[PDB]
């Protein structure tokens, strides 16, 4: 089988791909990183044609919304590293990629299928 | 009334269109490398990787 051609994901695609990640049992818990986020794009450009241009989340601190309408993974703030280990070893954690500095995790949310939270929450982010 | 065949199986996501090898199609739009196409078999819709059929 051959690869499909590139496109944007649509809010269809987002809604199904999340549901069949999650059901796959993947993201779910595991902890937020750019290399991460990157791995991502990578993974459903190369295997889906999906543009990595879906990804994107929210700014202030707290729970990160995907910005996409039908990405159904929010990033959730967990409680729990200097920065000379951030540069020359690969700690995964979003510690010190995150601007606000908060651990974050993939959460699966299906009312993110029902309500455009980022939207309606922080529309100066679009 | 442009008809394609399926000439490898395409399991497709919502929205698309899946297929079959060998399956027959009727091109509703052809712009760009995903196609609009109604199944002869079906009468379904969706959107399909043109580089998955041939004329």
């Amino acid at each position: 089988r051959p690869k499909v051609p590139l496109r944007t994901m649509s809010y269809k695609l987002a809604i199904d791909m999340s549901h069949f990640i999650k059901e796959k049992g993947g993201l779910e818990g595991i902890y937020y990183s750019a290399r991460r986020h990157r791995i991502l794009d990578i993974y459903l450009e190369k295997e889906e044609g999906i543009i990595p241009d879906w990804q994107d989340y929210t700014s202030g601190p707290g729970i990160r919304y995907p910005k996409t309408f039908g990405w159904l993974w929010k990033l959730v703030p967990v409680n729990v590293e200097d920065e000379e280990h951030y540069l020359m070893h690969p700690a995964q954690t979003s510690q010190w990629d995150d601007p606000w500095g908060e651990v974050l995790a993939w959460k699966f949310d299906p009312t993110l299928a029902y309500t455009y939270e980022a939207y309606v929450r922080y529309p100066e982010e679009f | 009334d442009i008809i394609v065949v399926a000439l490898y199986d395409y399991e497709g996501w919502w929205g698309d269109l899946s297929f079959q090898k060998g399956d027959q199609m009727v091109v509703l739009e052809e712009s760009g490398e995903w196609w609009k196409a109604r199944s002869l078999a079906t009468r379904k819709e969706g959107y399909i990787p043109s580089n998955y059929v041939a004329r």
